[PDB]
């Protein structure tokens, strides 16, 4: 709802395009348009400056495990 | 080759992939001063790159049809330098580290409080027993020959 | 007896809802109640018995009967690779009508469940074609199910009750079960196969109205008398046989083709025949070995006592194994889990490779929930046993009458045992997870080329060794001149050869790196299970810690905080331990058969061979790709047929983590909080005129552990389920 | 008629009613004999 | 009512009874050791099975050991 | 209590140190001063082995670095 792009003409362009309002009422709309859909960016970071990122991913998924 | 394998000095493949990382390199390159140091580095890992895909291609290694090379360890003469080699430096140094140890604890245990000794190294013995691990095959060789090595299992006890 | 339970005075006393709780989790182990008696136990288990038969036939009629009933079996039969089967009909009445809508599948006049069982194969391929033959098996269900309930009831009168001796004629009941119960039901079943469901796969109509004119082979009985059998194979099925018709087919009834029927995809049905009847020669002669009232037949107890190495290393070898197994139940239900684990698992691993029911291997959801299904069982099956053993251990193992045999110095070196199996899992742990990061990080970085990726060279070669030529070796049935090759030659080496060099199916199929890897991840997890298993068993009856095990028996919370504390010290928290690495490993196991299959199916190999090197693969392009379906089975845009997978989807995510709350917070703190309300109800007006009559309690400490892992098995098994069907069903139907 | 209009409310509602309802009784006797 | 029992390994140094939380226990006259004196458990329908007398014992292995057993009002602590 | 809260103070001058130190060395401050909303801030460089230069990633500004 707040964050995006605006063109010369002034349209607000958001970054999930306000689907917050209909999505976020149900769990099955957490699991997909929020954890899903947002993954993407971390889980395609090999090869990349982002790598890292991916690699403490999945190190933290396996400390938490470890835990149990 | 062996198991349907082929050589990474003749995979067209392996020269492929060699190509795509010259290129995605070559493409950052073309973005800074020729003199600058970002373009010095980017030509240092372009230069590295290069010299490892030759070394892989004229060390004897084999490439699958995925164009990455494979290992072999069944034992297969032109293959030893893959597993079998490092394998005897890695238990040469392990067999070593182990056997100063065991010697420390063996040396350390005739004291009063020999824990004491445990938490806090006495670095002048460890000096005396650490370059003897050099010849630890042939010591734990011959102390398993006259029976030093194992305790009886009826001693066995806190 | 005063109130419930009525079989233990020691409940029955209890003045809290613990009364409740435990009277259901003690009614099955006789052992333990009031006045039992050796005898008693024998009968009680025997009525048992016969109340499990009962169900198992009512379940089944209840099958046959809803699938005959609201099924579309007939319209199946005419193109069964397009026609979805049916399970049952559904009548849901908080149903709104765009579900209606959805559901309405198959064919049906209403909303309708698909069937993934596999049962419209397997019925078809043993010659059942119509509704009135599936309702008059299901009433034939009926009436056996009402004969065990009779049975049971009999055998539990005073005149007709079999007396303590009875049941431990070991010889007898022996010979019986393996020369009737096996051999003769197989020969049984070979006859069905040559009468009935045969000739129903050419065209021919065998029932019990006119099965006595029709004759199974032209020349009847006479080459089997004469001995000339070789005349019952001579005439098999063309290579152009259409299933249900007689366009190409044969006469013979008795083959030794190999291969599979080039139409259906599964196994021809005269191999078939003559495997049963060879299995029913091998039982029929294997039945006849002891002992019973004849002067003939071998003994037990002097087998046992006289195989004992003279050396001396194995002490007095297997003398009084006789009277320690035949007088101990739990040994007897150890042994039995052990192997019926082994060969669910064997069943398992042999049904995906080799189909035997027409058109079931094209219909991938049903394949996928057999093997995953029946993994899942050989598992807990698994774990069971060692409980078991443990059992024994602790309530029948007399140490007199066992000196120095093999079971005592299995407890005499059990320190050696544990710390040899320590060894095994600290290396394949450390190694596996090692390469995996490895390769992990070399792709992070960019450098696919410096990755570690050793060939399976051992299994690759075996694969040659069965006929394989994919890899280039020549090594007995993959060489054209040798002995082995040479001696089949012409009687099955043909047709086992096409079907192994055939790559669409899933006979042995080809392997790489990623293939290894699973591998030894695989053994690191029997080899860990097995650690916690067999040192749970060995340590029951006493160790350093606690000595005197055996007096506080196989459950029990633990020994208090002194000596450093003792929490989780009993043999059943050693179960309770290994259950979730049992789960562990089947999950791995199934994660690695699904995907390979499903990559399969795509036409899409390459994607597995290169994903599958390092962990972010699997996590990628196995679990966040294959879900974009089921995730949308509804949203605010509307739902569709998977709208129930997807709910149930997150029924398990609950379930699995409700369990968290059992097993990580502890008794004392809950009993304090009840404290608190029994104060607040007895002080409210209105509602203090209504009084428990059970105190209430918070749960032990044995039952929330027991609770806990069932919340955590039920909410791994449904969220697993929903993800499988709907990822499969989703692509393929 | 249509069957399961009528058997489903009895499995799914009455049936479990009368069962809890008996093993309720019978699990608050102060004696059994 | 859970069960104490009391073995004739005991030294006699009373720690036991002096650990307990509802006066189970009670040291009596013997000849067995250089104290004189050894453990008793004459009131096990008042012991809620807590084991800090286990705790306190100095003897290996034990020599006051409790067996929980049947659950009452007394031995659940209940106040309700 | 006194003297241990007088070494977590010079801990925390340490870390200040550190900061501004890395900041003036290491840093693309200066450029993204001329440009702030094309350019990445950047005050971390790794050295070039066993590959992991790659995380010297294309911030802007003629520099190289991670993104803070
Ligand atoms: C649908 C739900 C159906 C069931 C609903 C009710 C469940 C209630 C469970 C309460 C358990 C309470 C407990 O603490 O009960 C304790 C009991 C037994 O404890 C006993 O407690 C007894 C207590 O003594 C009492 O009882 C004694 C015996 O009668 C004496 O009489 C004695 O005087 C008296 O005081 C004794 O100590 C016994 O030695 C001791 O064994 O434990 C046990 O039952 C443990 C053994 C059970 C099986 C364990 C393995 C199976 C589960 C693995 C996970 C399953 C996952 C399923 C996935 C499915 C996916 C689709
Ligand atoms: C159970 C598995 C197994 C085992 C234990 C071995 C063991 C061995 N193999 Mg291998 N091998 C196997 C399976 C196995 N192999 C299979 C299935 C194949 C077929 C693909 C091969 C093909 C193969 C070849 C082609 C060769 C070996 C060789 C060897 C030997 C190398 C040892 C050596 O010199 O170390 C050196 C150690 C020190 C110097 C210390 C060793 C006896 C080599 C050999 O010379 O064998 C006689 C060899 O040339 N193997
Ligand atoms: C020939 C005589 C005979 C026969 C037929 C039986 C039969 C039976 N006895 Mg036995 N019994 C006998 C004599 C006999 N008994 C005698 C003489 C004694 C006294 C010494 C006893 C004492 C005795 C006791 C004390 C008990 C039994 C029990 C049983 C039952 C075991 C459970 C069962 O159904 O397993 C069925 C097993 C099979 C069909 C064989 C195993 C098949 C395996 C799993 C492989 C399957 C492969 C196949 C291809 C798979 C197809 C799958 C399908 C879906 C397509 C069974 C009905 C038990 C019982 O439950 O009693 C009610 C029991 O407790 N018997
Ligand atoms: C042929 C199979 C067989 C047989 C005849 C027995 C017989 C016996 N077992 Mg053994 N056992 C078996 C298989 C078998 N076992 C298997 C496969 C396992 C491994 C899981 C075990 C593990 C095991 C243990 C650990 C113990 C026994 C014990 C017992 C005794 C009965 C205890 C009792 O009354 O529980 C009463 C039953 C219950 C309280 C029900 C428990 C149900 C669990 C918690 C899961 C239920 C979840 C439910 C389905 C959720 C549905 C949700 C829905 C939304 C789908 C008895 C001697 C006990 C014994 O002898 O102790 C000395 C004991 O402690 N067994
Ligand atoms: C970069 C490579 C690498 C790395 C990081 C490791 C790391 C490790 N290895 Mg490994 N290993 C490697 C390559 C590597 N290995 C290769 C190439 C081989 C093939 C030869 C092996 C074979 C190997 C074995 C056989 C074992 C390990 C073990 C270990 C672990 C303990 C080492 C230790 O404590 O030594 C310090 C030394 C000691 C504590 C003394 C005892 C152990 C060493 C190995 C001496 C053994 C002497 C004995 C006579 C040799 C023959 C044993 C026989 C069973 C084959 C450690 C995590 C050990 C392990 O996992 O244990 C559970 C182990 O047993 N490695
Ligand atoms: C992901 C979770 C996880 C992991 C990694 C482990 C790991 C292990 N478990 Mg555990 N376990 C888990 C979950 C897990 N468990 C759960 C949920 C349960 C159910 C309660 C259990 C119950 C259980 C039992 C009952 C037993 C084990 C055992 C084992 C060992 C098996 C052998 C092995 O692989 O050794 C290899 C070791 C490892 C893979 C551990 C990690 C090693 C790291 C990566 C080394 C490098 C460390 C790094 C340099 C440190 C940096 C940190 C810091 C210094 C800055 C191992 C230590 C068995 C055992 O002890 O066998 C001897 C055993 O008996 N586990
Ligand atoms: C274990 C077997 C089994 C199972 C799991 C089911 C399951 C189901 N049945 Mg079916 N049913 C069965 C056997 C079974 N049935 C048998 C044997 C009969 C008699 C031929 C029926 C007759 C029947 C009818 C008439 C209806 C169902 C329906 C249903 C559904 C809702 C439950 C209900 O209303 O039950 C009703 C149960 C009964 C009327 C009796 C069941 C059989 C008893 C227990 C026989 C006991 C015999 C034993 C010796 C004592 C559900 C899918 C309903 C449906 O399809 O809704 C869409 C429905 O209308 N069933
Ligand atoms: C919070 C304190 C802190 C931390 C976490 C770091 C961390 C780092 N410093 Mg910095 N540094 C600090 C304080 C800190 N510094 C302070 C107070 C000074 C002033 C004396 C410096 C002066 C300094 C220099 C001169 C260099 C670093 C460098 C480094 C890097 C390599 C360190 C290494 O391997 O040394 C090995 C021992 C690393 C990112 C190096 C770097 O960035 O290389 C590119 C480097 O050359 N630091
Ligand atoms: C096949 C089914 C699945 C089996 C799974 C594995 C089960 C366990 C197998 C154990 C094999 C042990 C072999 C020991 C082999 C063994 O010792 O056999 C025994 C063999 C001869 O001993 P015997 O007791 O049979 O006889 C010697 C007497 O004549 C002396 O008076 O010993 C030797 O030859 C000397 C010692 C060798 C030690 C090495
Ligand atoms: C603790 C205890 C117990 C338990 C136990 C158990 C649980 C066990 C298990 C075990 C097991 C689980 C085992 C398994 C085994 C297996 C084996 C041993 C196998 C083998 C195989 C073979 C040998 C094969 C071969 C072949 C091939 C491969 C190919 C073709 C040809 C032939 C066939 C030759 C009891 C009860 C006793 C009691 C006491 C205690
Ligand atoms: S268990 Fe607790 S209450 Fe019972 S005798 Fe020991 S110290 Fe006293
Ligand atoms: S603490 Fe142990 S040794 Fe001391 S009096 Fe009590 S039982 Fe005896």
């Amino acid at each position: 709802d707040v964050w995006g792009t605006i063109s010369d003409q002034g349209m607000v362009t958001h970054i999930t395009g306000g689907n917050f309002a209909q999505s976020s009422i149900t769990i099955n709309g957490w699991l997909r348009d929020f954890l899903w859909a947002q993954a993407s960016q971390v889980i395609q970071s090999y090869g990349s400056s982002l790598s890292a990122y991916g690699l403490f991913f999945l190190g933290a998924h396996f400390v938490w495990a470890f835990s149990l | 080759d062996i198991a349907g394998l082929t050589p990474c000095k003749d995979s067209k493949a392996f020269a492929k992939r060699e190509k795509q990382s010259v290129k995605k390199l070559t493409s950052s390159l073309k973005k800074y001063a020729p003199d600058s140091a970002p373009a010095l580095a980017i030509q240092a890992t372009i230069d590295k790159t290069k010299r490892r895909f030759e070394n892989y291609g004229k060390f004897g290694l084999l490439c699958g049809s995925d164009g990455l090379p494979h290992l072999i360890v069944s034992g297969d003469q032109r293959h030893w330098g893959e597993f079998i080699t490092p394998g005897v430096l890695f238990l040469y140094i392990a067999g070593w580290i182990g056997w100063v140890g065991r010697s420390y604890l063996i040396a350390v245990s005739g004291e009063k409080k020999p824990a004491m000794r445990e938490i806090i190294i006495d670095v002048e013995l460890a000096s005396k027993i650490i370059p003897r691990g050099f010849i630890w095959p042939v010591a734990a060789y011959r102390e398993w020959i006259n029976g030093d090595l194992v305790v009886d299992d009826a001693d066995i006890g806190y | 007896e005063l109130r419930f339970p009525r079989f233990s005075q020691g409940l029955a006393q209890d003045p809290t809802t613990r009364r409740i709780w435990f009277g259901i989790a003690t009614a099955h182990d006789f052992e333990s109640h009031d006045d039992i008696t050796e005898e008693r136990l024998y009968q009680n288990i025997f009525a048992s018995h016969f109340g499990q038969l009962a169900i198992i036939f009512l379940w089944t009629s209840g099958n046959l009967f809803h699938v005959a009933w609201q099924g579309n079996f007939e319209s199946w039969i005419q193109d069964p690779l397009h026609v979805r089967p049916i399970a049952h009909a559904i009548w849901d009445p908080h149903f709104g009508q765009p579900a209606v809508e959805a559901f309405t599948r198959g064919g049906a006049a209403g909303p309708v469940n698909i069937a993934y069982s596999g049962v419209y194969q397997w019925w078809y391929t043993i010659g059942l074609r119509t509704n009135e033959d599936l309702y008059t098996g299901a009433l034939f269900l009926l009436f056996l199910s009402t004969l065990s309930l009779v049975a049971g009831w009999l055998h539990l009168q005073p005149k007709w009750k079999p007396s303590l001796s009875w049941f431990k004629n070991a010889e007898s009941r022996l010979n019986h079960h393996l020369s009737g119960l096996f051999g003769v039901s197989s020969l049984a079943w070979t006859g069905h196969l040559v009468h009935v469901a045969i000739p129903a796969s050419r065209g021919e109509y065998v029932r019990w109205n006119n099965f006595l004119d029709v004759l199974p082979y032209p020349q009847g009985l006479g080459p089997l008398l004469t001995g000339q059998w070789n005349l019952y194979a001579q005439n098999p099925d063309s290579s152009n046989h259409l299933f249900g018709t007689a366009q190409g087919a044969g006469t013979a009834i008795l083959t030794l083709l190999g291969g599979f029927h080039p139409q259906t995809q599964s196994l021809w049905l005269t191999d078939i025949a003559h495997h049963h009847l060879a299995i029913a020669f091998i039982f029929l002669i294997a039945g006849h070995m002891y002992r019973t009232n004849f002067g003939i037949g071998h003994s037990i107890k002097d087998l046992l006592e006289a195989h004992t190495p003279p050396g001396g290393r194995l002490g007095r070898g297997h003398k009084g194994l006789y009277d320690t197994i035949n007088n101990s139940i739990h040994f007897q239900l150890g042994l039995a889990l052990a192997s019926l684990g082994v060969i669910t698992s064997l069943v398992a691993q042999h049904m995906y490779s080799l189909p035997a029911y027409a058109f079931i291997a094209q219909d991938f959801t049903t394949q996928a929930a057999l093997y995953t299904h029946h993994q899942y069982i050989a598992g807990f099956i698994m774990t069971g046993a060692f409980a078991h053993g443990a059992i024994f251990f602790i309530r029948d193992y007399n140490p007199e009458q066992n000196e120095d045999n093999v079971l005592a110095r299995m407890l005499d070196h059990k320190e050696a045992i544990i710390s040899h199996l320590s060894w095994a899992s600290l290396f394949l742990g450390f190694h596996t997870l090692g390469l995996y990061v490895h390769n992990d990080v070399m792709l992070a970085f960019g450098t696919p080329e410096k990755q570690i990726l050793i060939e399976p060279i051992f299994a690759q070669w075996i694969q040659s060794a069965h006929g394989k030529t994919t890899y280039g070796f020549d090594i007995l049935l993959s060489s054209t001149n040798g002995p082995a090759f040479n001696a089949g030659r012409s009687l099955w080496l043909p047709g086992w050869l096409n079907a192994v060099n055939e790559n669409s199916n899933s006979l042995f199929l080809t392997i790489g790196p990623g293939d290894f890897l699973v591998h030894h991840a695989i053994a690191l997890g029997l080899h860990t299970t097995t650690l916690i298993l067999v040192k749970g068993a060995l340590d029951a009856r006493g160790s350093k810690l606690m000595p005197d095990k055996k007096d506080f028996g196989y459950s029990f919370p633990c020994d208090g905080p002194g000596r450093g504390g003792t929490c989780d010290i009993s043999a059943w928290d050693a179960f309770y331990l290994a259950v979730f690495w049992m789960l562990n490993t089947i999950g791995w196991v199934t994660f690695y058969w699904h995907w390979k299959h499903i990559t399969l199916w795509q036409g899409n190999v390459s994607q597995f061979n290169e994903s599958s090197t390092y962990l972010m693969g699997w996590l990628r392009d196995y679990l966040w790709l294959n879900s974009s379906q089921l995730i949308n089975g509804y949203n605010p845009f509307g739902m569709n047929s998977l709208s129930v997978w997807a709910w149930m989807f997150l029924f398990g995510h609950l379930v699995w983590a409700t369990g968290f709350m059992f097993l990580i917070s502890w008794r004392g703190y809950w009993q304090e909080l009840i404290e608190t309300l029994a104060w607040a109800h007895e002080r409210t007006p209105l509602a203090n005129l209504i009084r428990w009559r059970d105190k209430p309690v918070a749960l032990s400490i044995v039952q929330a552990r027991l609770v806990g892992l069932a919340h955590f098995s039920v909410g791994y098994i449904f969220t697993y389920a929903a993800f499988l069907i709907a990822s499969t069903s989703g692509k393929f139907g | 008629l249509n069957l399961p209009s009528i058997f489903v409310p009895l499995v799914g509602l009455v049936f479990p009613a009368i069962a809890m309802t008996s093993l309720f009784l019978y699990v608050q006797k102060n004696k059994i004999v | 009512s859970h069960s104490v029992k009391i073995y004739d390994t005991c030294i006699g140094c009373t720690q036991c009874v002096r650990a307990c939380p509802t006066d189970v226990l009670e040291m009596i006259p013997w000849d067995g050791c250089k104290a004189k004196q050894i453990a008793s458990a004459p009131r096990t329908e008042d012991c809620v099975g807590c084991k800090r007398c286990e705790s306190a014992c100095p003897t290996d292995f034990l020599s006051v050991r409790v067996y929980l057993g049947p659950e009452t009002t007394r031995s659940m602590a209940l106040s309700y | 209590v006194f003297s241990a809260h007088f070494g977590q103070l010079s801990i925390i001058f340490l870390w200040l140190s550190g900061m501004y130190f890395h900041g003036a060395r290491f840093s693309n401050y200066e450029a993204w001063l001329s440009d702030p909303t094309h350019i990445g801030p950047s005050a971390q460089v790794v050295w070039p082995i066993v590959g992991q230069e790659i995380l010297n990633g294309d911030v802007g500004g003629g520099f190289r670095g991670i993104q803070i």
